[PDB]
């Protein structure tokens, strides 16, 4: 009984979880990768539509007030981006939703942005090294990202030790989820940071220092004969 | 009242007015990923409960109809636990990843008071016995947030069978009650023993 010992010792249930060749893929990943490319941008005041080509993947982490426990972004203020008008008419989205209404809420933008959910992806935050919302019935270790798929290997579990407080880093290895997806190259990521920015994705974000997007360039990454490629394969 | 009761039935045609109020509801519902969406929706989930806490299993597309169930019934969703399913040595035992957990939604029903909020969190690690099987340790968080209070389980099986509970699931067997109110409604409702 892990949640009996939970209250007993304060150990959070996940700490006492324990732990081919692949390889190959991630090398694939990475050669297939286009330079990283990175844009300092005020979502809220920004033509969304200025990002273009449509995008295979959508990487969404909003910076939502709960994450800032000891500017902050609404579920009112997400479903209103025109997520939509940037996506591929076959393309997935990963969305953070935190552990409160995002939940529920970050279910509604998805159906809003045409989206359905295909898989649900917990990180799950041992607290190894230190053994509540109003609302909240239980201690909250988790967060979600949920997975959308609007058109036509891994476990869905990221176990880390908490981040300390003030960091709202999620977990690095999301991306190696999304990469061995293989769901082709056009990859934004909304509100990145610097810390974030990564070969072969898009970085979008008010935070970014730097920026060097430049909508010309990025489409000639992916023009012929590389229109397709999952990203998992070799150079074309 | 205590001790374990129970009552072969189908849910769908059980008269669950007869059975009174209840602390904490817990289902693991057939959904059909069984009962239609329809059958689903329209159990009389309301009438268990005027205060207090819905324990709902969801997966696949029922992570979503889940979700208008409790609302529809009258729930908000305040927390959602998962269960980590592990083996022997603490290792982890859809078409996109593997499948490491199980969700289940909890609900919140006019403004319960006296409830053991935050003693404990909301992850779940615990061995797979028996397929479908459900783990104790949900039982255990359960009892910490409202002790000694009434309880209910729909779809149970006749290993879930606890005190302080009563199940309703068509595997068990037969009709066993001792709340002596349960007892007398049913008889009234019930007067032949057929449903
Ligand atoms: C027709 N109308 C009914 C039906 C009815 N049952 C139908 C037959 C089975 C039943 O007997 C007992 N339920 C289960 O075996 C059952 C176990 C597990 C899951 C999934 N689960 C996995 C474990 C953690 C959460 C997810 C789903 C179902 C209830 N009972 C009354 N009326």
């Amino acid at each position: 009984d892990y949640c009996q010992h939970f209250v007993d010792t304060g150990h959070r249930p996940q700490n006492f979880i324990r732990d081919e060749l692949i390889r190959l893929k991630d090398e694939l990943i990475a050669k297939s990768n286009t330079p990283p490319m990175y844009l300092q941008a005020d979502i809220e005041a920004f033509d969304i539509r200025e990002l273009t080509p449509k995008f295979d993947v959508i990487l969404l982490e909003p910076p939502l007030e709960e994450y800032y426990r000891e500017k902050c972004w609404t579920w009112d203020d997400i479903m209103k981006l025109e997520i939509d008008e940037i996506a591929a008419p076959r393309s997935f989205i990963f969305l953070w939703c935190g552990s409160g209404e995002g939940l529920d809420l970050g279910r509604v933008c998805l159906r809003k942005w045409g989206y359905r959910r295909c898989e649900d992806i917990c990180w799950i935050k041992t607290n190894k090294n230190n053994p509540l919302d109003p609302k909240a019935v239980f201690q909250r270790t988790k967060e979600h990202c949920l997975m959308g798929i609007k058109g036509t290997v891994d476990i869905d579990l990221i176990i880390t030790e908490e981040p300390e407080i003030g960091n709202i880093e999620k977990p690095v290895e999301i991306f190696h989820i999304i990469e061995h997806f293989c769901l082709g190259r056009r990859r934004l990521h909304l509100f990145g940071r610097d810390s974030t920015i990564r070969p072969g994705w898009l970085t979008v974000g008010p935070t970014l220092t730097n920026s060097n997007y430049n909508a010309e360039t990025y489409a000639s990454y992916f023009s012929a004969p590389n229109s397709y490629l999952t990203g998992c394969t070799e150079e074309i | 009242l205590f001790p374990p009761q129970w009552i072969c039935c189908d849910i769908r045609y059980l008269d669950v007015s007869i059975l009174g109020k209840f602390a904490v509801v817990m289902a693991d519902p057939p959904w059909d990923i069984t009962l239609t969406d329809d059958e689903m929706r329209r159990l009389n989930i309301p009438v268990l409960q005027d205060d207090g806490f819905l324990f709902l299993w969801v997966t696949g597309r029922a992570m979503e109809l889940g979700r208008e169930c409790l609302n529809l019934w009258g729930y908000e969703r305040v927390d959602e636990i998962i269960w980590v399913k592990t083996n022997q040595l603490q290792r982890i035992i859809g078409h996109w990843l593997n499948h490491g957990k199980e969700h289940c939604l909890v609900g919140v029903k006019g403004n319960p008071q006296g409830f053991n909020q935050g003693l404990d969190c909301d992850v779940i690690v615990a061995e797979v016995r028996s397929t479908s099987h459900k783990p104790d340790e949900i039982y255990g968080m359960i009892e910490r947030l409202s002790p000694g209070t009434r309880k209910i389980e729909l779809f149970g099986r006749p290993h879930n069978v606890q005190p302080n509970w009563i199940t309703l699931g068509n595997q068990l067997d037969g009709i066993h009650l001792l709340d002596p109110d349960v007892v007398a409604r049913f008889k009234q409702r019930y007067p032949d023993g057929i449903i």
